[PDB]
């Protein structure tokens, strides 16, 4: 294995990919990704999870026994579809109210937590489609949180990229200077031609020296075929892109297709 | 040589949980290694924190050895955190050129690894920590004789601490900590 770094899962695509507790236990992953939070801005109101279909009163609790275990748990905002965005700057601050009240950290006396007592550890930027809209703004918001905090990233900002360089709707937000993490993407929309591949992701990791820069790959063809390495060749890329100073491991979608493939075990 | 690691981070590096952070004053450069190896050049700096270790801490015995060279107040030890109580420990096995035992209630006097620690107990108010901003107390077990090297029989210090009323909650991560304040150096560590 040449994963010098985290091996991250991303929830809540599937309804039967199992619970968050049953990912924790596998033994294969140090960080899951929550996924996802669909509709937000457009409509100043309402603030729209989506995770599929999943049984939601049992994600907090989730949350919390993984955090006894070592693992890290990351909220992912946005996705492919939904209707997100932010229109003015006065819908980061609605959303950030509510990133921080509802999930991260903050305590109001009205809002209702669907995951409890337990705190999400941080905001990922799976910002997909939509525009060049206010994230900045957000990043800079959640940020400023972590001046409460010691001896650890009290609430991490990562963010979820096109495979090519600059991604245009996370250009922004990205050179702030405050995302801890960076996943690129292999496998959607933006597909990297399996010849630029690693000339992509070296290119984006020696633009953000102060981020962790993961890789992001598929567990089955069946999520992307153009873009499945099998364990054996991604270990083979490994080789080569960990050797970058800020390389910080893989990244996998699904939790789904991981369950039937074993593609982190063979990993 | 010149790529390390100047802001805060947190992950897993070669199989080792790691943990590097800074107020941001001063210059702090972090950088992983093989195995559970780390390194850390701070110049002026404010307050860091940074090592390897494990991301959920328990009773194991941990062994640390390298080179730990501070020109000002710095700490080496074992050090992690501890949820519902609240608590940060220190198992210190080397400083630099202060020593906070004096200005802390002296609780005790335990014997483990080779040499004899001062235990000493801090409440700390309203002050940050890693859920934010809130009480919590400090447990420290620090080392008469300053050594670079050697195991930490981490079950021995905790013992005494139970002991003594002090009690720890639910392991949150544990690490062989190299941390500054307001003063220069370098350092070395493998963790194992």
């Amino acid at each position: 294995s040449q994963n010098t770094g985290d091996t991250v899962i991303i929830w809540g695509r599937n309804k039967d990919e199992g619970s968050l507790r049953e990912a924790c236990d596998a033994g294969r992953y140090t960080t899951v990704i929550i996924s996802f939070l669909s509709a937000f801005g457009y409509i100043p109101g309402t603030y729209k999870l989506d995770i599929s279909g999943h049984q939601v009163s049992a994600v907090g609790p989730d949350i919390k026994y993984c955090q006894s275990k070592g693992k890290l748990i990351l909220l992912a905002i946005g996705g492919q579809g939904g209707e997100y965005s932010l229109p003015s700057s006065q819908a980061a601050v609605d959303l950030h109210d509510h990133l921080w009240y509802s999930y991260l950290g903050g305590r109001r006396n009205g809002v209702y937590r669907p995951f409890g007592d337990a705190n999400v550890n941080g905001i990922d930027f799976f910002i997909d489609q939509g525009a060049r809209e206010h994230y900045n703004e957000l990043a800079k918001m959640l940020y400023d949180h972590n001046k409460d905090y010691r001896a650890t990233v009290g609430v991490m900002v990562t963010a979820t990229t096109r495979c090519g360089y600059p991604d245009h709707r996370l250009d922004e937000a990205l050179a702030t200077g405050l995302f801890h993490r960076i996943h690129v993407k292999m496998f959607s929309d933006g597909r990297c031609p399996a010849w630029s591949r690693r000339q992509s992701f070296e290119k984006w990791a020696k633009t953000y020296p102060q981020s962790r820069v993961l890789i992001g790959v598929v567990a089955s063809p069946d999520v992307d075929k153009d873009a499945y390495m099998p364990p054996e060749a991604l270990n083979n890329l490994l080789q080569f892109i960990n050797k970058q100073p800020n390389f910080g491991g893989v990244m996998v979608w699904d939790r789904f297709y991981d369950k039937k493939t074993g593609f982190t075990a063979h990993l | 040589e010149k790529r390390a690691i100047t802001s805060n981070e947190q992950g897993t590096n070669n199989g080792y949980f790691y943990s590097f952070w800074t107020n941001g004053g001063g210059s702090v450069s972090y950088n992983n290694g093989a195995a559970g190896q780390y390194s850390v050049n701070w110049k002026d700096c404010g307050s860091f924190t940074s090592g390897k270790g494990w991301a959920t801490g328990s009773a194991r015995n941990i062994n640390f050895s390298g080179s730990f060279n501070p020109s000002g107040n710095a700490y080496l030890a074992v050090y992690g955190w501890t949820t519902s109580p609240l608590v940060e420990y220190y198992i210190m096995e080397n400083y630099g050129e202060y020593n906070p035992g004096s200005s802390m209630a002296h609780k005790g006097t335990v014997t483990s690894d080779g040499s004899v620690y001062d235990i000493y107990a801090h409440q700390q108010v309203n002050q940050p920590s890693i859920v934010g901003t809130a009480t919590f107390n400090q447990y420290w077990s620090i080392r008469r004789n300053k050594r670079s090297s050697g195991t930490v029989t981490t079950a021995n210090h905790f013992n005494a601490w139970s002991r003594l009323g002090m009690g720890l909650g639910s392991h949150n991560y544990q690490i062989v900590n190299t941390e500054g304040y307001q003063s220069s150096g370098s350092a070395s560590i493998t963790v194992s």
